[PDB]
């Protein structure tokens, strides 16, 4: 899974809960007011049967989303 | 007057959900004191949408919120997008200035 996740004026600080929504972390890219940015996270591999992330496989690096990853 | 987010393999086509608008700042700008540019939106069956006037920033930011909520229930009133857009803009003083032959991409 590759989730588009914040209306955010700053870079934040990656999720730590192995959730696939995560604490309090939107699952798909919202809308956005012209001061923020969109930040996405190249999240690990998911488990469907658990519906988080496996053990281990932390989420990725948080970048800016500039148009298409 | 082009589209910062616009998609690589062809021309005139945006990516992102929101479309980033900007345009060089006009010559002669300090012939004249105070300045401002007029942005009106058009749909592709030619209906306006929004004229917005922008005075001292030369990159203006749609938003999607904007183009559905502001705009595609005020113009059926029902939910949808907009997903063929036009632009056009001129470039007005104050005193009796306006530019001549609008401007688009």
């Amino acid at each position: 899974t590759v989730f588009i996740y914040i209306i955010g004026t700053s870079l934040p600080a990656k999720p730590t809960s192995p959730a696939y929504p995560p604490s309090g972390w939107s699952k798909t890219p919202p809308n956005r007011t012209s001061n923020t940015q969109n930040i996405y996270c190249s999240t690990g591999t998911l488990d469907p049967v658990t519906n988080q992330l496996v053990s281990g496989t932390s989420w990725s690096d948080v970048v800016q989303w500039s148009g298409t990853e | 007057f082009r589209v910062v987010n616009t998609a690589s393999g062809d021309v005139t086509e945006f990516v992102g959900p929101d479309v980033k608008l900007a345009w060089d700042k006009i010559p002669e700008e300090e012939i004249i004191p105070e300045i401002y540019y007029t942005l009106e939106i058009y749909d592709s069956q030619d209906r306006m949408l929004r004229s917005v006037r922008i005075e001292d920033v030369y990159t203006y930011d749609y938003l999607l919120t904007y183009n559905k909520a502001d705009f595609a229930l005020l113009n059926s009133g029902a939910l949808g997008i907009n997903r063929k857009l036009r632009f056009r803009i001129r470039a007005e003083g104050e005193n009796g200035e306006q530019s001549v032959g609008w401007a688009t991409i």
